[PDB]
Formats: structure tokens, C-alpha cells, sequence
């Protein structure tokens, strides 16, 4: 139960109160509350609640939220998750380009009509894109 | 065994650039034993990092215990020190590992650097056993990254970013504390013996910060009152640990049930002697509040301990005005209510100035 005041409480804020409720109230470890976070585009939230004093992150999580905000277009939460320990030199690799290439969680694009043009029309249906295609359309384009 | 190591040569030296930040910050780093001497060291700074001598010597001491600290203290704190050591040429001292005021001053360093230009010299001194990669810092004269993420579990420190410089001090140990404070206090002691370049006479001036600290913070400062040429020290009173008791004690001075305060064993152990030869010493140290009392900046306050805390004359503190490019100091501290000036110090001021 989380009660509500406008004088004593910090959180004189509903909207404040309410999201919080469901992050304290959860009882999860901090990557599912930043997973939680990232899905409700709430930067504010995860800079105040979740990166705290000593969160003793496990290995490879912030790794892995990087990898889910860069598909959906997060830019904020990319640069919260640089500013805290995460690398691009070490987190970046063939496969994980390989797999921001063939996203779906952003707004439409036209690369695919131009991987399709440059192959010649003759690509099966659920393709799977990978780099040399990338840089066959780098060199057309 | 009784430190007995091999007197090899320094195989790391060079510059690190850290990976895990959200900026991009280049130090110079190089790795010695506790025994190199002062001259060695700082011909070292003055040549081949090419740092010029500065005009002022602030050191930072506090609790090495990873601690917090109220939120609007530690942005006037960060405002006061970022001004100090930018208006003047200063460095700065500390620990250099990113636990307890190091962490302060470095998010202090933070918000200075995006906000302004100029460049801070802060030199960290630090034990070499204790950094958490003691590999990946061999290339000599050459740039190796380094990670600033860091785990528990490790049970070592990573050196904080945003410094300028670093010096490792070794002495064969490993994961333990205790093998560089003697090197730090002689090249402060060497640093302040030279000869600054007014013709006055006058030594670069250190002073003391004092934020938390602990057992070893009294002994500390009482040690730094005790030297020949007394350190002014400045302490904060909202911090918590035995500052705070230090500015309980500042208070209606010249109380020993309201001295416990079980910090130490209990009631049985009682730090009094010490902490009334710091009483004793009263004079020179120097106490911070906001809004309780005057010089609520502290920028304000690390620059007024230097002035009385010298015990100089009126020409001095001009001159240390002047070097230090502070006219509303010197408006405001030296030139007050009959300050008798000697006969002709203040055509030697002009011809200074000019």
C-alpha cells in the first residue's frame, strides 16, 4: 500500500507515485525494471529509481538493454546506458549488427526495396539480410 | 618477509584512455616505488608531463568508506572547489581510486567540464595493488584503454576518470592500503620548500579539505597543525563523520558525555588527546556551514585560511593576491579599517601589477 499527500511526501506527484508503485511493488531485480522502464519510454524513472547506490548489476545485463534499446529507437536510453559503464568498442560484433539489421520495432524504412533492386528482384520471401548485402547497396547508393 | 622485493625498473608508464564513460579523458600515468624521492617526482611533473608550478596546493582528504552526502552540500562543495582550482593555477591531491570524496570531487570534475573551458590539474595518488586491471597498464609510452565498469566482487577499486595524471606508488604488496601516504606528504612538504616567482619570499601555500574522514582523519589533521609552517585546514561540518565531531568540538571551546558518540569502542576509548591538541590548535583550523555563519562559498573559504593563516603582513597577501589574479579578495580582506602600510610597498605593488 503506497498512500498519497501533498505536504511530507516527496513523491507529491500521482504520476510519480503511481509508476513507482509498480517498480518497488514488483519485487524484480533491476534488469526487469529497466526492461519495464524501457518499454514505458520513461528515461526520468530509470535515472532516478533504478541506477541507484551499489546495484550490483549481473553480468551481461546492461549488454543485453543496450541490444533492446537499440532496436526501438531509444536514443535517451542508449545514452543513460553509455554514461554507465557500457562500451561500444566491446558490445558491437558482426552478429549483433547482423541483428540490428533485421529489426522490426522502428519506423518503416525502404532498405528492402533497395536490397531487392540490387539483387535483381530474385530474393525468396523472409530473407535474411546480411553485410554483404549492406555493402553491395553502400557501393550502389 | 620484510618488504623484500626486487629493485626492477618501472615497466608501465604512459597514457590510458577510459572506455565506459560518457566523455573522453586522456592521463598521463606512471608507476614508481614508495622511495622515489620528491626532486625526481617533480621534476618528472614539470618536464615530461610539461605542468608548470602552480600557484596554490589544495589537498583533499575524507574517508576512504564508500559514504553519501546531502544533496545541495555536495554541488556547493563541487562549485567552491571547481572555482578555486580554476580561477588560480592549483593542484589538486587525492586518493585517485574511485571511493568516498574521490567520487565527489570526480562528478564535481563532471559538471565542470561540460559547462566551461579551461583545463584542472588533478593528480591522483594511489597504491599500485589496489586497481582492479593491475594488467592491460604495461604498455610503456604507449595508449592502452581502460574499462571503468566495475563488479563487487572483485574487491578492488578502479582508478577514477577525469583525472589529469596519476602516480602509482608500490612497494611489493598487494590488495592492501598503507604504502603511499608517506610519498605524498614528503612531495608536499618538497612542493611547498620551493620558491615561488615573486621576490617577496613567500612558498607555494598548501591548504587542507577535510570531508568525512574517520579515526585516521584526526591524527591527520593534527599532524598537518604540528608542522613548523602550520596548514590552514577546512573542514565541513554537514558531512557526518569525525569532520562533523571536529566542528562539534570547534564550538564553545576553551564535555566529555556528549563526546561519546561510539564512533570508537564505546565510552572506554576516548580520542581526547588528540582532539584537544587540535582544540588547542584552534586558530588555524577552519569550519564550513550554509547560511549559519559568513563565507558560505567555498571558494570563499579555502582562499581567506590562506591569507590569516599565514600570519603575513599587508605586502604579502597582496602579492599573493596579485599572483593569484583575485582583486575582490584583496578588496575585500586586505585593504580594510587602517591596514598601516610600510613606506613605499604600495609603488612596488603598482610596479608589480603593471
Amino acid at each position: 500500500i503506497t498512500v498519497f499527500r501533498m505536504g511530507s511526501e516527496g513523491h507529491q506527484d500521482i504520476d510519480l507515485a503511481i509508476l513507482t508503485a509498480l517498480l518497488k511493488g514488483a519485487n524484480a531485480s533491476a534488469p526487469d525494471q529497466l526492461s519495464l522502464a524501457l518499454a514505458w519510454n520513461r528515461v526520468d524513472i530509470a535515472r532516478s529509481q533504478i541506477f541507484i547506490y551499489g546495484q550490483q548489476w549481473p553480468v551481461g545485463s546492461l549488454e543485453q538493454a543496450m541490444l533492446d534499446a537499440l532496436v526501438l529507437d531509444r536514443v535517451d536510453f542508449v545514452k543513460l546506458l553509455i554514461e554507465n559503464g557500457v562500451s561500444m568498442h566491446r558490445f558491437l560484433t558482426i552478429s549483433r549488427l547482423e541483428e540490428l539489421y533485421n529489426t522490426r520495432h522502428g519506423p518503416s524504412n525502404t532498405l528492402y526495396h533497395l536490397v531487392r533492386d540490387v539483387k535483381k528482384g530474385n530474393l525468396p520471401p523472409d530473407y535474411r539480410i546480411s553485410l554483404i548485402d549492406i555493402g553491395l547497396v553502400i557501393e550502389y547508393l | 618477509i620484510s618488504k623484500h622485493t626486487q629493485l626492477s625498473p618501472t615497466d608501465a608508464f604512459g597514457t590510458i584512455e577510459f572506455q565506459g564513460g560518457g566523455h573522453s579523458n586522456k592521463a598521463m600515468y606512471v608507476r614508481v616505488s614508495f622511495d622515489t624521492k620528491p626532486d625526481l617526482l617533480l621534476h618528472l611533473m614539470t618536464k615530461e608531463w610539461q605542468l608548470e608550478l602552480p600557484k596554490l596546493l589544495i589537498s583533499v582528504h575524507g574517508g576512504l568508506q564508500n559514504f553519501e552526502l546531502q544533496p545541495k552540500l555536495k554541488q556547493v562543495f563541487g562549485k567552491g572547489l571547481i572555482k578555486a582550482a580554476m580561477t588560480t593555477g592549483a593542484w589538486i591531491f587525492t586518493g585517485g581510486v574511485n571511493t568516498g570524496v574521490i567520487r565527489h570531487v570526480g562528478d564535481a570534475l563532471k559538471d565542470h567540464a561540460s559547462k566551461s573551458r579551461g583545463k584542472i590539474c588533478t593528480i591522483g595518488i594511489a597504491p599500485w595493488g589496489i586497481v582492479e586491471n593491475q594488467e592491460d597498464l604495461i604498455g610503456r609510452d604507449v595508449v592502452r584503454p581502460y574499462q571503468t565498469m566495475s563488479n563487487p566482487m572483485s574487491k578492488l577499486t578502479v582508478l577514477n576518470s577525469m583525472h589529469s595524471h596519476f602516480i602509482l606508488a608500490d612497494n611489493g604488496t598487494t590488495g592492501k592500503y598503507g604504502a603511499e601516504v608517506k610519498l605524498r606528504r614528503q612531495l608536499e612538504k618538497h612542493i611547498s620548500l620551493q620558491k615561488i616567482n615573486t621576490r617577496i619570499g613567500q612558498g607555494v601555500p598548501v591548504v587542507a579539505l577535510i570531508v568525512e574522514g574517520g579515526p585516521n582523519v584526526i591524527s591527520i589533521v593534527l599532524e598537518y597543525l604540528r608542522d613548523t609552517p602550520p596548514v590552514p585546514v577546512v573542514v565541513c561540518d554537514g558531512s557526518g563523520r569525525a569532520s562533523d565531531i571536529l566542528a562539534f568540538g570547534h564550538k564553545y571551546s576553551e564535555v566529555t558525555i556528549q563526546k561519546t558518540f561510539t564512533y570508537t569502542r564505546t565510552q572506554a576509548q576516548h580520542l581526547f588527546i588528540i582532539l584537544m591538541e587540535c582544540m588547542k590548535k584552534k586558530e588555524l583550523i577552519t569550519v564550513f556551514r550554509m547560511g549559519s555563519e559568513g563565507h558560505q562559498d567555498i571558494d570563499l573559504a579555502i582562499l581567506t585560511a590562506l591569507l590569516k593563516g599565514a600570519n603575513a603582513s599587508a605586502p604579502d597577501q597582496l602579492s599573493l593576491a596579485l599572483a593569484w589574479n583575485r582583486v575582490d579578495i584583496a578588496r575585500s580582506q586586505i585593504f580594510i579599517y587602517g591596514q598601516q602600510w610600510p613606506v613605499g610597498s604600495l609603488e612596488q605593488a603598482m610596479l608589480d601589477a603593471l
